């Protein structure tokens, strides 16, 4: 998180951190007790479907108070039409073994309505990103969860303002940018799959997951986020869904 | 002149200029002839359709609001109140 | 445009006179509806003129609120046959306005002589605190409430046939040139706000002589 706040311990009670075999992985959200979203690419590699673990109520990763709550990742659901290795349909739905205790510390955020999230959360000029990521490019990564306030833009706008790359993915509609383009802040590497949760009249809801951007708060760009209102319907038909055979279930879409 | 036609409509006052006018309107109207009702809006896509959370515009009758998931709209019809003790979306420490 | 069936709004500029502002726009609609959003620089987007098959669209209420601010604008494009169509990366179709700072742009209306009359051997030209729509507590306020003191003013006068143009200015709202004690002489006046950078100085007040 470049540029970021450390988010005051309790204040990002949704905020998920992936583990594998003990190595960060990236973030991730709890939209509820046993179902956490993340960022599809972030399991590219994952070699060892076991040793994924999902960590609620953690904070500082160097000292351990009692408020962490560790949970190994059942299953992992990503879209039939997400291709690792590329930009698109970079989200997926992660499966506890068990279900998480709700407490001060540990809260899901809310999956609003798709119309909800396209007439209003949409222009709500501000959201909240953040991870245990890096604090710079090939910097080091946060000990302490970080937080970033940063503004979302209309793909137009985005298109308009970023420096054209040489193959820039394109910004289809399954992704929005949020941001500044000046260098001053903006996610990074190990934010994939965190939240980017926007407040709405004293309630927050999930409407951004960090997939990629250039590098990280690079002049001229912008970062790139899973615009999640596409996903949805796709969400909550999973979460209703009887559980599945493997660990790597590959979700159609739509 | 030019407010000769009074095109001022919905009481509005009308400081014309020349070649040109200038409606003052009441507080329930706006607009070059203060001819928009301030009311005549009440649909989702204008202010979330003034609800806290769920907005569902209808067919010739007033848009509904709903509440999320965990939550129950209270008894003006536009606000929702937390029905359990963790709901989504809330900050326990700061509430 | 980026069109196939729905076309961009362009030439979005602000009409803004004592305040009353009206964004207005090209092309007249056809076959599609527009819908105008408006917002600050760090402010969430307030939707306006919903679905209109209209080429301006009145903004005054949320302008006013903060003359201070400097407000961006955008109108959005819909076929009229569903006022939700896909765009291509999902979204609407919409165009940006130039920035706007009432403040410093909306134009001063034409001043109007409020009363002037003799004090002796000088003529005390007077000036009306013109009406703004910059609503404030459900009154209004005039020029002078607004600027402040970033109001001054220019009277131009000729004389019983004249000969010269002759000008004169005060800060006040009171002008008061010396005149002789016949020829009958009139005056031109004109709100100007000299800390300006764009529009300064308003319109020659209707003329009013002996
Ligand atoms: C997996 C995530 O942790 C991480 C988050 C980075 C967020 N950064 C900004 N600035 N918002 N994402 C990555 O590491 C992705 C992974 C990836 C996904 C799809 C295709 C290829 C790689 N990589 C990047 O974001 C890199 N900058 C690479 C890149 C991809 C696409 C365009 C430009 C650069
Ligand atoms: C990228 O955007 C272009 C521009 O419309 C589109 O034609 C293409 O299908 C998109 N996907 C590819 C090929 O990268
Ligand atoms: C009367 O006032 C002017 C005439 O020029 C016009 O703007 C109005 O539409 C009309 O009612
Ligand atoms: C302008 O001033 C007078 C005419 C009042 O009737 C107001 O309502 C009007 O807008
Ligand atoms: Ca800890």
């Amino acid at each position: 998180i470049v540029g970021g706040k450390v988010c005051p311990k309790g204040e990002c009670p949704w905020q998920v951190l992936l583990l594998v075999n003990g190595a960060q992985l990236c973030g991730g959200t709890l939209i509820n007790t046993i179902w956490v979203v993340s960022a599809a690419h972030c399991f590219d590699k994952i070699k060892n479907w076991r040793n994924l673990i999902a960590v609620l109520g953690e904070h500082d990763l160097s000292e351990h108070d009692g408020d962490e709550q560790s949970r190994r990742v059942a299953q992992v659901i990503i879209p039939s039409t997400y291709v690792p290795g590329t930009t698109n349909h970079d989200i997926a739905l992660l499966r506890l073994h068990q279900p998480v205790v709700l407490t001060d510390h540990v809260v899901p955020l809310c999956l609003p309505e798709r119309t909800f999230s396209e007439r209003t959360l949409a222009f709500v000029r501000f959201s909240l990103v953040s991870g245990w990521g890096q604090l710079l490019d090939r910097g080091a990564t946060a000990l302490e969860l970080m937080v970033l306030n940063v503004p979302r833009l209309m793909t137009q706008d985005c298109l308009q303002q970023s420096r054209k790359v040489g193959d820039s993915p394109n910004i289809t509609e399954y992704m929005f940018c949020a941001g500044y383009s000046d260098g001053s802040k903006d996610s990074c590497k190990g934010d994939s799959g965190g939240p980017h949760a926007t407040h709405y009249r004293g309630t927050w809801y999930l409407t951004g997951i960090v997939s990629w951007g250039q590098g990280c708060a690079t002049v001229g760009h912008f970062g790139v986020y899973t615009r999640v209102s596409q996903y949805i319907e796709w969400l909550q038909k999973l979460m209703r869904s009887e559980p599945r055979p493997g660990v790597l279930l590959r979700a159609p879409f739509p | 002149d030019q407010c000769a036609s009074s095109p001022c409509q919905n009481g509005g006052s009308c400081k014309d200029q020349l070649q040109s006018y200038i409606c003052f309107c009441l507080p329930a109207f706006e607009g070059r002839n203060c001819e928009t009702h301030k009311d005549d809006q009440l649909i989702c896509v204008n202010e979330n359709g003034g609800c806290e959370q769920y907005c569902s515009d209808h067919t010739g009758t007033k848009r509904s609001c709903r509440c999320h998931e965990g939550y129950s709209l209270l008894a003006d019809g536009v606000s929702c109140t937390p029905t359990v003790e963790y709901p989504c979306g809330k900050i326990p420490i700061l509430e | 445009s980026g069109t196939t069936n729905t076309v961009a709004a362009y030439n979005l500029t602000w009409k803004s006179t004592n305040f009353k502002t009206i964004l207005e726009w090209e092309p007249k609609p056809v076959n599609q509806v527009y819908t105008v959003q408006i917002s600050t620089k760090s402010g969430d987007w307030k939707s306006k003129c919903f679905y209109t098959t209209d080429t301006e669209c009145d903004l005054t209420d949320e302008i006013v609120k903060d003359v201070k601010q400097t407000y961006l604008a955008r109108v959005f494009s819909y076929p009229a046959g569903n006022v939700e169509s896909t765009g291509s990366a999902g979204e609407p179709l919409y165009e940006n306005s130039p920035e706007f700072t009432p403040y410093l742009e909306t134009n001063l209306g034409q001043p109007t002589i409020q009363s002037f009359e003799q004090v002796g051997t000088k003529v005390n030209v007077t000036v009306e605190d013109e009406r703004t729509l910059v609503r404030r507590n459900n009154t209004f306020l005039s020029l002078r409430d607004v600027f402040g003191k970033d109001l001054i003013y220019t009277l131009y006068y000729w004389k019983s046939s004249s000969s010269g143009k002759k000008t004169a200015k005060t800060n006040t709202n009171e002008f008061l040139i010396d005149v002789d004690k016949g020829e009958n002489y009139c005056f031109s006046v004109q709100a100007v706000i000299p800390s300006r950078t764009v529009n300064r100085k308003s319109t020659d007040s209707p003329v009013e002589c002996m």
